[PDB]
């Protein structure tokens, strides 16, 4: 779990979407593997958005 | 083996003698304790002599442990014995009548169980029948009654995995406008979750229904079955409520269950932990030494197997391995045992529900593809 | 034709004046009482309940708190006699469930920080950060909380959006390291610190609150009385922000008014007929009357339009309604009042209530970062 390089064209496209409205861009990873969803836990009943 | 106090309490009519072939039976020399039981029976259903004659048990005696069941469904003596036990700190579990019957929000501080599935275990027996009914036709119609949004929520759950369409028409939480608001059921199954006086004149608009004819179906909980040989004469024609068993299950095999399940919930603890805890002060004076409890002894307690069969009470209180009974009204005016079930495993008598209108259409075939 | 009617409570005085109570109370047909004391042990306590109580027959019966703890009740119970609360700001004792019968003399801390709720056009702030300790209690606090949030949502259906809420964080109760909580509360752009507590509970919320000065100034952390209480004050941070219920203080004068509203009840008892009379004895007595049901359509019903205490009400739940808290401002290591609701009616102070940080100044917790992570 450490920093590694990153670059695309759509990433590039975050890069000038901040360039219109200024936010110091943080280049973070995905943890798991997924996009994400609303999903069923094993138990308990409760939404899980993964 | 120390052998520590095991309160034993029969209510109503019980055999003494083959409750010393249910107590006295037998130690199991496998464990580095023993059991002591006290088997008396005090009739009162004044809750204040459950205090009365377990504070007796206490006071006189010393128990380590205790256990109870129930001449009746009524649970405000359970929430005695919840209340009471709790101030004990002591764990026991109904084996008979209402206590037996578990109740909602189990007090933190209590170590007390009951013999009987979850309500949520409940309805999931009431979905392994539904595989044995083998219709996708159901429905929600229930009461403020216990676990409302609960057991909502838990029939979301239930069929939140649901792969197959089967229809679960719509939820009705219920409370002239009887019904008026109920006459949109359509789904072949009759269920609902509310007390059996709550389904006395329930049923009693049912029967103002009508729909409950044949060709439809009704599903009830073990506790909403209430007494077997209790049958309101408003219940739906042969009503198919699966339950705890009222018949098969020994109460003297509960009392086997009872006293094991507290030797065994000594096992581990006398084994490594090798602590037991000693018996209350009194009612009046074990307030200040109370602190002397822990929660490890019931925790590690969690974790048994009775007779072979899963033991380990549920951290709602309910049982890991409940055994639960496929059972349904006759029209035999009786209580028609259906089955069994074993948590999702489950047993039945025949291989077709008990079954103007057509039946059904064979047409018997063979796959041919295409 | 006297009628009996309970109650419970530590103070003897009160007892006295209980006695004192059923003579007013008999003008307002007639009134019958009997009375038990305070037993350490609650097996003594609810036993010596049902010697009382059961032999009294009263309908319902007040109880104190002198500190869940209606044990008695759960004898009443048994009866399915009706129970007039009054102490608990906690509403363990408003489950509905356990005790099916209990009735409130005035509203717990249930709508507590909901007060708060209402001060969202107050302070205007559309931010809420959720803090709490981890207990039953609390978690249906914070369930509340949600609700009248989401309540918001139905009537958001139909200025600038709403009060937007933000992570609910309910702290393992007793908790020697808060480090988790407060870290989360580092990430935490709003200012507004939502949490309420017991003392010992909120030791760690309070004591440790600045000690990454996450109540650092313009950080607004607001709470309740019952969170204010006790302890509260010896560790208390700077310019905290909370209120305390009306007349919070003593059950006493609201055991006068409650009388007050009892001689309305009974008296619906004297407007109704074919009551039950409570049996006397508990041992031989295995079966509840109806009159308990009775005594909820009626008790519960029981509404008096002025007390002693103030405008006697009840919510849906039966333990007061539209009943105020007084705003108090933290100034001098003291809370300063700031006014009180009626539930519903803002009072401003004389004096700006101003904030941990500089003075009174409203900031906006909703400031950006410039890191933008993705």
């Amino acid at each position: 779990t450490v920093p590694q390089c990153c670059y695309g064209f759509c990433i590039d496209l975050l890069i000038k979407l901040a360039r219109t409205m200024q936010f110091t861009y943080e280049v973070h990873l995905v943890a798991d593997g997924k996009f994400g969803t609303q999903e069923r836990v094993q138990n308990s009943n409760k939404k899980e958005w993964n | 083996p120390p052998s520590i106090g095991i309160a034993v309490i029969l209510v109503g009519t019980s055999d003494e003698v083959a409750i010393k072939d249910a107590h006295e039976k037998d130690d199991f020399h496998h464990l580095s304790v023993v059991p002591r039981v006290e088997l008396v029976a005090m009739n009162e259903t004044d809750p204040k002599s459950i205090i009365t004659r377990i504070c007796d048990l206490m006071s006189d005696r010393k128990i380590q442990g205790v256990v109870f069941a129930d001449d009746t469904d009524q649970e405000a003596i359970a929430q005695i014995l919840d209340f009471i036990s709790a101030q004990t700190l002591t764990p026991i579990l109904g084996i008979h009548g209402g206590s037996s019957m578990i109740m909602a929000d189990k007090d933190e501080s209590s170590m007390f169980f009951q013999f009987g599935p979850s309500i949520e275990q409940q309805a999931s027996v009431m979905l392994n029948i539904m595989e044995e009914y083998d219709w996708y036709i159901f429905s929600i119609v229930t009461t403020y009654f216990p676990g409302y949004q609960d057991f909502v929520n838990k029939i979301r759950s239930t069929i939140e995995n649901s792969f197959v369409g089967w229809e679960l028409e719509e939820v009705l939480l219920l409370d002239s406008k009887i019904q008026n608001q109920l006459k949109k059921l359509q789904s072949p199954i009759i269920l609902l979750y509310c007390t059996k006086e709550e389904a006395t004149y329930i049923f009693e608009v049912a029967n103002s229904v009508g729909l409950t004819g044949y060709g439809y179906t009704w599903i009830v909980p073990s506790l909403v079955a209430g007494d077997t040989d209790t049958v309101p004469s408003e219940f739906p024609t042969g009503l198919i409520s699966v339950s705890y068993d009222e018949w098969d299950y020994g109460l003297p095999a509960r009392v086997r269950d009872g006293i094991a399940i507290i030797t065994t919930a000594a096992s581990d603890m006398l084994s490594e932990h090798s602590f037991i805890p000693e018996p209350k002060s009194s009612c009046y004076n074990t307030h200040e030494k109370r602190i002397y409890q822990s929660n490890m002894l019931n925790r590690y307690l969690i974790n048994v197997t009775f007779e072979g069969r899963d033991l380990s009470f549920s951290e709602d209180g309910y049982q890991m391995h409940p055994k639960l009974v496929i059972i349904l009204l006759n029209k035999e005016r009786k209580w028609e045992r259906v089955g069994k079930w074993k948590d999702k495993s489950l047993q039945m008598k025949y291989y077709v529900w008990p079954r103007q209108e057509d039946d059904h259409l064979s047409i018997v075939t063979l796959e041919e593809a295409p | 034709k006297i009628v009996n009617i309970g109650a419970v409570l530590s103070t003897r005085k009160h007892e006295q004046m209980f006695r004192e109570a059923v003579n007013q109370a008999n003008k307002r047909i007639q009134l019958q009482a009997t009375s038990v004391t305070h037993k350490p042990n609650a097996i003594q306590m609810a036993l010596s309940v049902c010697e009382d109580l059961i032999s009294s027959q009263v309908y319902a019966i007040l109880v104190s708190h002198p500190p869940t703890p209606t044990p008695v009740s759960y004898t009443a119970g048994f009866y399915r006699i009706p129970v007039l609360g009054l102490t608990t700001r906690m509403s363990i004792y408003s489950d509905k469930s356990i005790h099916l019968s209990f009735l409130r003399t005035v509203p717990p801390y249930s709508h507590q920080s909901s007060v708060w709720f209402e001060m969202m056009r107050v302070y205007n702030w559309n931010h809420i950060i959720l803090l709490v300790s981890d207990d039953h209690e609390g978690r249906a606090a914070q369930k509340r909380l949600e609700t009248l949030l989401e309540e918001r949502e139905s009537k958001s259906k139909k200025n600038k959006r709403g009060p937007k809420a933000e992570k609910v964080l309910q702290f393992d109760p007793g908790t020697k390291n808060v480090t988790a909580l407060l870290m989360e509360a580092r990430e935490l752009e709003a200012r507004v610190i939502i949490l309420s507590a017991s003392e010992d509970d909120a030791a760690t919320v309070y004591r440790a609150a600045a000690m990454l000065d996450m109540t650092g100034s313009g950080y607004v952390w607001l709470v309740g009385e019952r969170e204010i209480s006790g302890n509260a004050l010896r560790y208390a941070p700077d310019g905290i922000i909370g209120l305390q219920l009306i007349n919070g203080k003593n059950e006493s004068a609201h055991i006068s008014d409650a009388v007050g509203v009892v001689a309305q009840a009974v008296h619906e008892l004297l407007e109704k007929e074919n009551i039950t009379d409570p049996p006397r004895g508990c041992v031989g007595n295995t079966n509840i009357w109806k009159t308990g049901p009775l005594f909820k359509r009626v008790l519960m019903s029981s509404k008096y339009a002025d007390g002693v205490t103030g405008r006697v009400e009840f919510n849906e739940d039966g333990d007061r309604k539209f009943a105020q808290y007084s705003i108090m401002n933290l100034q001098n290591r003291k809370l300063v009042q700031v006014g009180i609701y009626n539930g519903t009616h803002v009072i401003p102070n004389d004096r700006k209530i101003i904030w941990p940080g500089g003075e009174t100044e409203k900031p906006r917790g909703y400031q950006m970062s410039t890191r933008l992570k993705i």
